């Protein structure tokens, strides 16, 4: 005892529009492009997304400057019909509440029963977030396409409704993921580039930087090491053309023991004070062991205490070092445990040559 | 005179002189020597920045101008 | 008068390493679903 037939609006600014901008066949194939182009092509949609809102904005005020109103839809559509023909037991509307949903929004393969399952199906949300790819069991699953209401995306793959394995992603601020999702966060091996322009490329658990990774900052300096629920934990080192600190951090900030190794570049073409060392075969570099402090009570882990040294100030740290310096084997830049470099401008550092 | 900066290859004698931007810090201007009675070098204006950039650094001069720092 | 090095008096301390930028909060971009059987 029911019918159907659909009628329906499809924004211009919608996951299915952004997929058809791609000469491509299907979505195993636009996930299957290489990782650059998909990151330009959600550029692309971010920025529309920007202009849009903005347009919105200046002509709902400029409309309401004058005291006027508008009753209509500020989005570029098209309207579109769904030939859906099907049979439901419920009697009054309520029963079928929801069936009837998936009408208003699956937008694919449907079957009176549940399960809703398709290679391909464009959904929408009460937010305006949008969806097209593929169903499996009343969830999401396989290749996948999103477009967030703010603008990011994501076009990689899915798994029980939320993402997982191999992905892509664009945030509304600019910064981009490329590697493996579990459960909606970032997992095992990713490579994110921030708005800034700094590169972590690395290990990643419960949506942030746990294990081994490399950190190229905007400095162009690397930091290597092993973080821990975000933070660098442990060992670190970190690296600059004639330059390399070696030491424990504790909670993102040095603070035990150290060794700093430092070249003298700036005299490297300035004549030698011995004539041993102009034909030695080892160069003018040191090392120095030493210590970085904290306050007592910070360091310790949140569940007063004295805070921890921010960034401008590094107000409470202290440095410690009592000791001669020693040789030590001469540095390169950039260390080999970095390359492939993920920036640009980045120079180049020996003793041959001198800094590059 | 303001006085001698030593360095590790050659030293910098300096004077501060007013010249008959202009203003702030930039009031006069300074020309350095390696040894006295030798041809003098102005040095440019300071500005905020390298001001700011120097107080994070502690350096010894290599008595050379036209050298890297950091 | 100066005469010296150049060098200032006080309690030196190298900069440590610069900051790592965070990441995007994950409470404002997480995936959507409609509702189950």
């Amino acid at each position: 005892q029911v019918a159907l037939m659909k009628l329906y609006k499809e924004y211009a600014d919608s996951a299915f529009n952004v997929f058809r901008g791609a000469g491509v066949d299907n979505v195993a194939a636009f996930i299957g492009q290489e990782p650059d182009t998909i990151i330009n092509q959600l550029k692309a949609y971010l920025e529309a997304t920007k202009k849009q809102k903005a347009a919105e904005a200046a002509a709902a005020a400029a409309a309401e400057e004058s005291g006027e109103e508008i009753t209509a839809d500020p989005k570029p559509h098209v309207w579109r019909f769904r030939a859906l023909g099907l049979n439901f037991g419920g009697d009054s509307l309520e029963a079928i509440e929801h069936d009837l949903k998936n009408l208003f929004a699956f937008d694919g393969d449907l079957a009176p029963g549940a399960a809703r399952d398709s290679d391909t199906s464009r959904s929408s949300f009460p937010n305006g977030d949008t969806y097209f790819g593929s169903y499996a069991d009343d969830v999401k699953h396989g290749p996948g396409l999103y477009a967030f209401a703010t603008g990011a995306g994501y076009a990689g793959e899915y798994a029980g409704g939320k993402r997982h394995g191999r992905g892509v992603m664009v945030f509304p601020d600019g910064g981009t993921y490329v590697g493996e999702f579990v459960a909606d966060k970032f997992e095992g091996q990713g490579q994110y580039r921030y708005p800034d322009g700094s590169v972590y490329t690395g290990s990643w658990a419960a949506g942030q930087k746990h294990g081994p990774g490399v950190y190229w900052d905007t400095a162009r300096g690397c930091l290597r090491g092993e973080w821990k629920k975000g933070l660098l934990v442990g060992k670190g080192t970190y690296e600059q053309p004639a330059l390399r600190f070696e030491g424990e951090f504790v909670r993102g900030m040095p603070a035990g023991t150290a060794t700093y190794t430092l070249t003298g570049h700036r005299t490297l073409d300035m004549p030698c004070f011995a004539a041993q060392h102009i034909q030695a075969e080892e160069g003018p570099t040191l090392a120095l062991p030493c210590a970085y402090g904290i306050p007592p009570g910070s360091g310790d882990e949140p569940q007063d205490k004295p805070p921890l040294p921010a960034h401008p100030k590094y107000e409470g740290l202290t440095f410690t070092a009592e000791q001669l310096p020693g040789a030590a084997p001469d540095t390169v830049f950039p260390p080999e445990e970095g390359k492939p470099v993920p920036i640009t401008a980045v120079p180049a550092f020996s003793v041959s040559t001198g800094l590059v | 005179f303001f006085g001698k900066f030593l360095g590790l290859y050659s030293d910098y004698f300096v004077f501060e002189v007013a010249f008959k931007p202009g203003k702030g810090a930039n009031k006069f201007t300074y020309l350095v020597c390696s040894s006295l009675g030798g041809p003098l070098t102005r040095l440019p204006d300071v500005t905020p920045a390298q001001v700011k950039a120097s107080r994070r650094i502690k350096k010894l001069l290599t008595g050379r101008l036209t050298s890297h720092v950091s | 008068v100066y005469v010296g090095w150049g060098v200032k008096n006080a309690p030196f301390v190298p900069l440590p390493p610069p900051p790592v930028a965070q990441e995007f909060a994950w409470g404002e971009v997480e995936t959507q679903e409609l509702e189950l059987k």
